[PDB]
């Protein structure tokens, strides 16, 4: 008694938004697609949510003229693989309604992936995949008719090459892939740009920070900046994989606001440990600072089975014990190193000299050095100038040594009261503030 | 990780390393580029036995970084491997804008014509005519005619006709297709020659050749070869088409040629084909015969009597249904309300007889040999003057020895109350002859001292002079326009300037600027009749950059009212652009741009079955400006015209809508005065004649252009409204063989009976007679399989054909 | 939501930053504060 | 008829984007125009009101 009402609202599913969005999108060019056929995101990801099934949707796909009411009335009235997958190729070659080529060799296909078997049909989705990339291959040298793959079907195309990529995951890594995705750059470059790049670029760093390490360095010839971020999701975790780039390229100061950026742009909910989980790592560049404040200002409680290490070494961050180092190392070590932790393990010390000496600094205009040799567990007056000496190693506040005996004659610096320096800076302010009348202007602009 | 090898300079190992190269190319991109340096320590080596891939291997570096000047660089220096490798995404994205460098290099190819050009790689055209070798073995002629344009050359073009075992329609169907789209002259003259160099030596004996490069090069010696040969293989059947195209489809001066061509039986053939008697008088008993009118209705407004010019109208509405008909009622059925009005109703009155009796060629002369303008009454110059301006209608467009002879009687007359008359129908049978008569009385026309005779000479000097290039006479027109008394002078003076030049595209330019600079508003709005005339029919930019902006930014509102009315003369040739560009132009602050907004979709939107221009128009004839009402429903006679009744629902709408204002007294008379001149505009001949700018030539025709751009304002000289009537062509066909012979040829249309009434399925012919149709009933009929008379030259719609006796 | 990586991976809290500051500082808070006036 | 057509929507872009700039001007124009209305309408100020009564 519930499966026949996906038979109703499943059926409503593709008459709605698949039958609106091909119907609307034969006409009135770019409303063609995004206004309701890119509700495709989550109203597939809700299809494979919302509900024998699986070789229904994918018999007797191509039929003639478009008796897609009755076929799909036909997939309806039927609940009362080997070649199923490839019979919408089977049936007929699909001749004719170009923008559901990949809208069927989406929807219907990819339910096994929630299905999860593994073992039979990932290799036939891989198939399903060939003939959906003979398609993207395919639509510049046999389908020289209409656009229908950039307006549409670019933005249905990046979402199922994450689909590629959830099908190739699940078995193994992808090379050919790699220089197939920059064919398909290089036929979205000039032309019409798509993320697509940016996607498997998303795992490439994915699997390369598992696997290979080359490719910074050609991102960085490759930083085609892609100012878009319509998604805004999909830069946000491109902003913490570069972050993390960025924590072991060992760039802290940059890294701060910028993984504190792709934090504030995400928007998202689900409190099962995504945006906690990504954001533990986030500012684990926080505890490469030097300064971490109290932590009681990030955790989610789900969280807490995770972060059964973090705190024990938040807190020896705050401290300077080196058993709580070395013990939280051991024996809190697990869970991290699937991530990659142990590049903080080697500068504690440094995160705990710089701690202590903000504190002291901020705190003193003057200290001595042979007492700053004892205010941390330092070693000595020859270890603590070296250690001033390391303490500024970039420009920080004043700090000359009473070059006799005198130890430091250091002071507290001045002139940020409000002078120069800050209407140094607000001419930036507001080239942001204009930047937003920009985005007023594009406001004005959206009709 | 192979700089590193990069080290060694012997190529032994570089062969290798290359092989390296292409195998991990895709994962090592940023090892290449920073490497470009030593790709160039390898690629400049003259012993480096592969700096042609590493050009390749370089394609491949700025293939991940996608650059253009690396890639001419590749053609350059890739050389065997830049050439048979094609067969890839990876070099045909690089190539593809590799031949978008050689279209911009054809671009500058054209930029300058004589010799000096920028330096060609030969191995980037080198891939333009090895993958053009794919194009002629594909056959498919969108591959050859495409490539033969996108170099904007004609070599390969002309390699194009020299395909295979086809080529039935390129040889007769390529003018055509470069007509259908060209923008440019300056070579479409070298293209339009040697493709008719080829028709005239083709296996089969063309005409459309002719016929279009006739109109569209106008050649003197064109004309005269074929003239040539069609009298050399001595026959005339096949001269018919192209001899009674040259008097039919051909303007002045271009008779002119043939004449100087003429004597170097069909001696009594050029004798008459300049003459051009046959299609007039075809057109007189086609008026005739085809009288399809009402004068009922004629009687439902004549009951409105008022002294203004509401005679003219009544007078004008049953000329337009009598020009070339021979037959007139009210200047028979009255003499009171004939004599009502005083002094221009008397000018109109016998101008009704020069219109009515135009074409009635030679013999209207004898007709009015009565009304001369000096039998009849000394007491109103006007009516000696509308006697020789309908002197003029009896040589509207061809005149004859009599064009000098009326300048005999323009030698010695009144003052200036003759030559309004006598000098337009001088320079409207004297079009662009640059006579030395019309000169020497126009000198004294100009120096007249009085402004009411600035149309006579001004606009028939533009009319002797049209196109000129001149200076001189311009010289007197417009020095002469900075320090004159009146402004109608200044006017008639204006138009004229702008009637001076003609079809330019490049040459009328400085006088577009001399007269733009002016703070004379008259002599700017003649820069804009001007940028009309010169740019005519052609979407040039040039023109409606400089309208756009005077149409904008300048308040003085007589040169706007000529911004949009310039848009329809340059613009006609697409009019489904007009409502769109118009739209908020209608909605303006004076009646200047509202009154041409509404010209504008008129003289634009003249053939179309749009019913958006009707449906715009609405709010423009209920609109709070009375006289811009007034030119409203005349712009609902522009847009019904060349319209039927079921083309569009409210053509009987508007003419009860014309009777509903006009035949009550409480509405506008200023606004309902064009309502019953509406009418006579739609019912040109019982819907037999209409306006025509584009020909089946092509070839636009002088009265609609010339004659309905005088007529646009019409308050200044009320007798500027009578030239519309010289542009009327009867929607009819002739499938006539011999000059006389009548057929027995009675073919079809799958129509319906509807369609064809106009106040069975099959349509159905009159054995020329021509028979009345609608223009776009032509290309919707059936030859006569079953006829002993079978037509072989192709009629899709009206003009002459040749059928054979069988 | 899936996003292709993540997938694999006031009770007595705002006080967190005072006893984390005042874990091995000042212990006791007054036990040696009440018996600071009688050290010197 | 891929040599005209693409050769022809390049012309109507054109044009098009000419039509543009009457528009973009015509804006420009009528911003001030209201603004002239605006204050030269205003000007209806006190030109020696006189003190009546509203009923």
């Amino acid at each position: 008694p519930p499966p026949p009402a996906p038979q109703d609202v499943e059926m409503k599913e593709e008459a709605a938004t698949g039958g609106g969005s091909t119907g609307e999108a034969d006409g009135k060019t770019a409303a063609a697609a995004a206004e309701h056929s890119q509700r495709e995101l989550d109203t597939v990801t809700l299809e494979d949510i919302k509900e024998g099934k699986e070789p229904r949707f994918v018999l007797r796909a191509l039929r003639m003229l478009p008796s897609t009411s009755r076929r799909l009335n036909h997939y309806v009235l039927y609940k009362a693989l080997l070649p199923f997958l490839e019979e919408p190729m089977d049936t007929e070659a699909d001749l004719q309604f170009r923008p559901r080529t990949g809208k069927a060799a989406s929807t219907p296909l990819l339910p096994e992936v929630e299905a999860y078997l593994q073992l039979l049909v990932v290799i036939f989705m891989m198939n399903s995949k060939r003939y959906k990339e003979a398609q993207k291959i395919s639509d510049d040298l046999m389908q020289k008719i209409s656009t229908q793959n950039r307006r549409a079907l670019d933005l249905v195309a990046a979402k199922c090459y994450y689909y590629h990529a959830r099908v190739y995951e699940f078995l193994d890594k992808l090379d050919v892939v790699r220089s197939f995705l920059h064919a398909r750059l290089r036929t979205a470059t000039l032309r019409h740009d798509a993320d697509g790049q940016a996607t498997l670029l998303n795992l490439l760093l994915r699997n390369y920070l598992h696997y290979s390490l080359y490719d910074q360095a050609e991102k960085l010839v490759s930083k085609s900046v892609f100012p878009e971020q319509a998604n805004n999701n999909e830069w946000a975790r491109y902003l913490y994989y570069t972050g993390r780039i960025k924590a072991i390229q060992l760039e802290y100061s940059e890294a701060r606001r910028t993984m504190t950026n792709a934090l504030r742009k995400a928007p998202q909910h689900t409190a099962v440990g995504f945006k906690q989980t990504v954001h533990k790592l986030l500012i684990v560049v926080e505890l490469l600072l030097g300064e971490i404040p109290d932590r009681l200002q990030f955790r989610q409680p789900s969280l807490k089975r995770s972060l059964m290490p973090y705190f024990l070494l938040t807190q020896a961050v705050r401290t300077g014990n080196l058993a709580k180092f070395n013990q939280v190392l051991d024996q809190f070590g697990e869970k991290f190193q699937a991530d990659g932790t142990y590049t903080l393990i080697i500068r504690l010390r440094h995160n705990v000299i710089k701690t202590g000496v903000r504190m002291i600094s901020l705190s003193y205009s003057r200290i001595s050095l042979a007492d700053i040799a004892q205010k941390l567990q330092l070693d000595s007056p020859e270890d603590a100038e070296f250690i001033v000496a390391k303490a500024i190693r970039d420009g920080v506040i004043e700090a000359s040594i009473n070059h006799e005996k005198g130890y430091v004659q250091s002071k507290e610096m001045i002139d940020i009261y409000s002078t120069r320096e800050p209407q140094l800076a607000f001419h930036q302010r507001i080239s942001f503030c204009l930047d937003i009348h920009n985005m007023s202007v594009k406001a004005m602009r959206f009709p | 990780g192979i700089i590193s090898l990069l080290d060694e300079d012997e190529p032994q190992l570089k062969e290798f390393a290359l092989h390296k190269l292409n195998a991990v190319v895709n994962d090592f991109w940023a090892e290449i580029s920073e490497s470009v340096d030593k790709i160039e320590v390898l690629y400049e080596d003259e012993g480096f036995r592969s700096r042609q891939f590493a050009a390749l291997v370089a394609s491949k570096v700025f293939y991940h970084l996608g650059a253009f000047e690396e890639s001419l660089n590749y053609a350059l220096g890739a050389g065997d491997l830049f050439n048979v490798n094609d067969n890839s995404e990876y070099v045909e994205t690089i190539i593809a804008k590799c031949i978008d460098h050689y279209t911009k290099q054809c671009v500058e190819n054209a930029d300058l014509p004589e010799g000096e050009k920028k330096p060609i790689d030969q191995r980037l055209e080198g891939i333009v005519n090895k993958m053009f070798q794919r194009c002629l073995d594909d056959h498919k002629y969108k591959q050859a005619i495409g490539i033969a344009l996108e170099t904007r050359r004609l070599d390969v073009f002309e390699k194009t006709i020299l395909e295979s075992n086809d080529v039935p329609g390129m040889l007769a169907y390529s003018l055509k297709l470069c007509m259908s789209l060209m923008q440019n002259k300056q070579f479409r003259n070298k293209v339009l020659r040697v493709l008719v160099k080829i028709y005239m030596n083709l296996e089969k004996p063309d005409f459309i050749n002719v016929c279009q490069c006739l109109i569209f090069l106008d050649d003197p010696q064109a004309v005269s070869d074929i003239l040539e040969k069609l009298v050399k293989e001595d026959n005339l059947l096949m001269a018919y088409q192209i001899c009674f195209d040259l008097y039919e489809s051909a303007s002045q001066q271009f008779l002119s040629s043939v004449i100087q061509n003429l004597r170097t039986d069909q001696t009594l053939k050029m004798i008459k084909i300049l003459s051009g008697e046959m299609a007039i008088e075809l057109h007189l008993q086609f008026l005739i015969r085809n009288n399809n009118t009402d004068l009922m209705i004629l009687k439902n407004t004549k009951d409105a009597v008022r002294n203004s010019v509401c005679h003219t109208a009544t007078v004008i509405a049953n000329s337009f249904m009598h020009c070339g008909t021979t037959s007139d009622q009210f200047l028979r059925d009255n003499l009171e309300w004939l004599a009502r009005a005083t002094n221009w109703a008397k000018f109109t009155a016998t101008a009704s007889l020069g219109v009515i009796h135009k074409g009635h060629e030679k013999e209207a002369l004898q007709l009015m040999a009565t009304y001369l303008p000096k039998d009849t009454s000394p007491g109103s110059a006007y009516q000696e003057g509308g006697g020789l301006y309908a002197l003029g209608l009896i040589h509207a467009n061809h005149g004859g020895d009599i064009i000098d002879y009326l300048l005999n009687q323009l030698k010695n007359a009144s003052n200036d109350i003759v030559r309004h008359g006598g000098s337009l129908g001088l320079g409207l049978a004297a079009m662009g002859t640059a006579r030395q008569d019309v000169y020497d009385l126009l000198k004294t026309n100009l120096y007249q001292d009085d402004a009411v005779t600035g149309e006579a000479a001004g606009l028939a000097l533009g009319l002797v002079m049209l196109g000129s290039k001149n200076a001189q006479a311009i010289e007197d027109m417009v020095g002469y326009a900075q320090e004159t008394q009146h402004e109608k002078i200044l006017r008639g003076l204006a138009v004229g300037i702008a009637l001076v030049m003609y079809g330019r595209m490049e040459e009328a330019d400085a006088l577009i600027e001399s007269l733009c600079r002016d703070k004379d508003p008259i002599l700017r709005r003649s820069g804009m009749y001007t940028v009309a005339m010169a740019y005519c029919g052609s979407g040039n930019n040039k023109a409606i950059r400089r309208l756009l902006h005077v149409a904008v930014s300048d308040v003085n509102d007589d040169v706007r009212r000529a911004a949009v009315e310039s848009l329809g003369f340059i613009l006609f040739r697409t009019p489904e652009q007009c409502p769109s560009v118009v739209s908020l132009l209608s909605e303006s602050y004076n009646p200047h741009v509202r009154y041409g907004a509404a010209m504008a979709l008129g003289i634009c939107c003249a053939g179309t079955g749009n019913k958006e221009a009707i449906n715009l128009l609405e709010p423009m004839t209920n609109d709070p400006v009375n006289y811009v009402r007034q030119g409203a429903l005349i712009a609902s006679a522009l847009i019904m015209i060349q319209q039927t009744e079921i083309t569009c629902p409210k053509v009987n709408q508007f003419r009860q809508l014309y009777s509903k204002v006009i035949n009550d007294k409480h509405d506008d008379v200023m606004a309902k005065f064009g309502a019953i001149l509406a009418q006579g505009i739609l019912d040109a001949g019982g819907h037999n004649v209409t306006i025509s700018l584009q020909s089946r030539t092509g070839h636009t025709h002088m009265p609609s252009v010339v004659g309905v751009l005088v007529f646009t304002q019409f308050w200044f000289w009320f007798p500027l409204s009578h030239f519309l009537s010289l542009a009327y062509t009867p929607t009819c066909v002739i499938g006539l063989n011999k000059d006389l012979k009548m057929p027995k040829v009675q073919y079809k249309s799958n129509c319906k009976p509807s369609t064809f009434a106009y106040p069975t399925a099959k349509a159905k012919k009159k054995e020329k007679n021509p028979a009345r149709v609608m223009p776009a009933q032509l290309k919707v009929l059936t030859m006569p399989e079953t006829c002993r008379y079978q037509p072989f030259k192709p009629l899709s719609i009206g003009g002459i054909i040749i059928l054979k006796d069988t | 939501m899936s996003e292709k990586k993540q997938p694999v991976d006031e009770d007595n809290w705002d006080d967190d930053n005072v006893e984390d500051d005042f874990s091995n500082q000042l212990r006791a808070e007054l036990e040696k504060h009440g018996y600071k006036m009688e050290t010197s | 008829d891929l040599y005209s057509r693409y050769k022809k929507l390049q012309q109507e872009l054109e044009f098009l984007e000419v039509q543009e700039e009457y528009i973009k001007d015509e804006q420009k124009n009528l911003k001030k125009e209201f603004l002239h209305a605006q204050e030269e309408v205003k000007r209806i100020q006190s030109i020696p009101l006189v003190i009546g009564q509203f009923l």
